């Protein structure tokens, strides 16, 4: 026996549905949603980290001319200077007082610390979905876990469940993201091989264990000062350090719809969009025949108090006459009023108590208890607190919902004005016929 | 038949073969009028009839 | 200097482009495409293999009644029969001739061979692309390799190349594919947990190392024959074996556009769709000044033979007078004619020879050699071979390409008819003017 329902995508509010099968007593179910998760598909592009500079000892050749050759190492440079005359702690270095030369060189490498401090760039694709549910079944709580599409089914206590697919495809991630120790940012990083001297991406590599390194920093050698031995240079500062000090707020604080974000692996949790269909299959062994359920013959309704607050602010008292002891289900027959209790116990001649919530100013609704109907009505008062810390447990109201007192005034006014038009219309018709016929 | 885009044929466990068509005709593009019409008809049958 | 070009997606056909920079001699590049590869992103759903049935020894109890309890094993069954009287090789088993019973049971497991013979179901997503090229650069062959999108750049001999993106998003794979030892099929496999008794998907598991198995084969126990000890049963035969005997043709033999298929990893190669843009950055040191290149002052052209076949069926001879020894480029000024040679060497007073291919019935074109131009013309003959094994090396024709003799006949007929209209109209204009004036 198949049954289909739809529940909105809100976490932490229960919902109820009615199953009615001819020949058997009605049964009422309750469901509550605990978590929804989305997970994208990722591919890696490159990583960045700090750099290091290597400078070997200078070569000083007096009374001679030096020269240097080219190499393939990244950012290699060599220069030759003339007219030097170094000093050391014991006196002058070389006997010659002229025609001295000095040779200098430097190149750029990758830092060792890159295995622990680094950032990674990714490409994003279509995401999957998963969900977790709590179901009240046969007087006990059971839990199910399944993928949110039509390609998965689970069996708990001889019942089949199918969840999904979802009604919306909205995702908070763009095409390009960058990840760093729990934070996710949206950023359009520069392409491979097209870095800049002082921004994100001056140094690039394909994986932390690769040996190929690309670098686009500036490196210019400068003339040494008189009487000293050293190798001065000019170079742009590191771009990875600057980003850490100016990166701003992450997605967890700016994302819409109230989503949460975790990074191992990258996930989005509890985004409230859309609704989810659900399908359930119930075996025949769970039903009870109508001949065995008790009957109820007389009913009445009395309501002592009503305040239309966000919580359960209603109370009702119902009287009954029952044939024999047993169980019965309770259900509301209107949409504006929700009832908390699902099952009640009945015996002999007694009364039962129920509670409800509603946003209507004037209440009128029907209650079904084991195949009978009862009518209740009341007037409700407004609350006194301005702000609460939880969402409402009832639906919104429409344009047709108006108090009984207000409706009466509208009827009298419209009726009165309509009569004046009606009486005046008849006089015109009588006169018009006389003119027509008499001529 | 060999269409314009080509044909591929496989026989047993061997490698496939490929074929493409090439222009040929019994007419001539210079000379008398009735031989000029034949040249183009054998290459583009459908457009020649519509245009003429 | 930045240059942008567009190349069609055809393998095995060379193409040429012209680079023109004011103040310098022109340069000609040649490019040829060798391979293009597409690769999708995959995700595993479940696997299937063959099954085994386990039957423990029966239990025979004489002069009594037996019973059995429930268990959680897949496809478990138990039954009890009465009225049995088994025999063995030495005589009857038990003394009692009545009130005996027999108990039998069986269940289903996963075969050991699943580690070697299995099939796997995948779900596919958007694919990436890559390409490799050959370029003729300053008299040498160089090779490049890059991804077919705008996010990659490579440098070879101080030249920077960027390739992509592609003009089309066509892919030969659907959402659901099946892989088995080198073959790929398009198939809509059944949902997990919803198998069928005699088709693909009766046995399901999540990984070859998992312990959870779902089974939906039929198993019914039957009555033993008189005088024998055995456990007969009825069951539907395996669905995996059936699929192997009637699976049909693979994706390689049925796919369009001539694509080829490989499986480790899954790829598709050499699909002829769309076109690919290319951008190149040439350094300043590669150019030669106009004052250093030789000059050519006098030219003439003659064409001794032409046959408009799919190969290079033309020959041409050009006479020239040069100012000094040097090198020169050759490039065609029309789209319907292609010239194989890229450059020549010029000296003194001599002649040079080239080859060309075209589809025109009457050939007229211009040839440029080191900033001067010459006019050539000739007539062409049709070939005799009907079918060849290689594609054409020239472009298609339009409506404007018509033999010179055919155009002449069109002009006489159209002009002659038009004159008769022209003379007739003049008579009409005169007669009306006379009639107007006479009145
Ligand atoms: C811990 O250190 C290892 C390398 O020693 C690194 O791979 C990993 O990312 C680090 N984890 C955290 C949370 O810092
Ligand atoms: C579990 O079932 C009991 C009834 O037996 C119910 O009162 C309780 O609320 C259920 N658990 C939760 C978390 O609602
Ligand atoms: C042309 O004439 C020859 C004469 O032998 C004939 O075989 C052929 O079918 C004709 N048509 C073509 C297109 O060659
Ligand atoms: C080779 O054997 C291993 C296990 O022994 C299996 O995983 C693999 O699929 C086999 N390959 C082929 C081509 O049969
Ligand atoms: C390499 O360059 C030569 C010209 O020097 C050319 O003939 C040859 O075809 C090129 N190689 C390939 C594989 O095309």
């Amino acid at each position: 026996y198949e049954h289909v329902t739809v529940i909105p995508n809100t976490v932490g509010v229960p919902y109820k549905t009615l199953v009615n099968r001819p020949g058997y007593s009605p049964m009422v179910l309750e469901m509550e949603l605990q978590s929804v998760t989305l997970e994208p598909t990722l591919s890696l592009d490159y990583i960045t980290c700090e750099y290091k500079t290597v400078i070997p000892s200078p070569y000083v050749k007096c009374c001679g001319t030096a020269e240097c050759k080219d190499k393939s190492l990244p950012d290699y440079s060599c220069k030759v200077f003339t007219g030097v005359y170094p000093f050391m702690w014991g006196g002058a270095y070389c006997f010659c007082d002229a025609e001295n030369t000095q040779l200098s060189e430097a190149h750029v490498e990758k830092s060792e610390s890159c295995k622990t401090e680094f950032a990674s760039a990714y490409r994003a694709h279509t995401a999957s979905a998963s969900a977790k549910l709590r179901v009240l079944y046969q007087g006990n709580n059971i839990t199910v876990a399944a993928y949110a599409n039509g390609d998965h089914a689970v069996t708990v206590k001889d019942a089949k469940f199918v969840v999904g697919p979802m009604s919306s495809a909205w995702t908070p991630f763009d095409n390009k993201i960058v990840v760093y120790k729990g934070d996710v940012y949206n950023m359009d990083y520069p392409p491979f091989g097209a870095g800049r001297p002082g921004q994100f991406g001056d140094i690039q590599s394909r994986t932390p264990e690769s040996k190929d390194v690309y670098a686009n920093t500036q490196l210019v050698l400068q003339r040494p000062a008189a009487g000293t031995v050293h190798v001065p240079y000019s170079q742009a500062p590191s771009g990875f350090k600057y980003w850490l000090k100016e990166r701003g707020a992450s997605l967890q604080h700016t994302a819409p719809f109230g989503c949460q974000i975790a990074t191992n692996p990258v996930r989005a949790v509890n985004c409230a969009v859309g609704n989810i269909p659900i399908s359930i299959d119930i075996p025949d062994a769970a039903f009870t025949r109508v001949v065995d359920a008790p009957s109820v013959t007389d009913m009445s309704c009395e309501v002592p108090a009503c305040t239309h607050s966000s919580d359960f602010g209603g109370v009702a008292i119902i009287k009954y006459t029952a044939s024999k002891k047993g169980k019965c289900a309770v259900h509301s027959m209107t949409n504006a009023v929700t009832i908390r209790e699902a099952d009640v116990e009945v015996e002999g001649n007694s009364q039962l108590q129920i509670s409800f919530s509603t946003a209507l100013a004037s209440a009128e609704f029907r209650v079904q208890v084991c195949s009978t109907q009862v009518h209740c009505a009341a007037a409700c008062h407004p609350p006194k607190d301005h702000i609460v810390n939880y969402p409402a447990s009832h639906t919104t109201l429409g344009v047709q919902d108006i108090s009984t007192t207000a409706m009466s005034w509208v009827q009298k006014i419209t009726g009165g004005v309509g009569l004046i038009v009606a009486v005046a219309a008849l006089i015109l018709i009588v006169v018009l016929c006389v003119s027509f016929s008499r001529h | 038949t060999v269409p314009t885009e080509g044909l591929e044929v496989t026989w047993g466990n061997n490698e496939p073969y490929k074929y493409w068509p090439q222009m040929s005709t019994n007419g001539t593009a210079h000379g008398h009028p009735h031989e000029i019409i034949l040249y183009y008809y054998e290459l583009y049958p459908t457009m020649t009839v519509v245009i003429v």
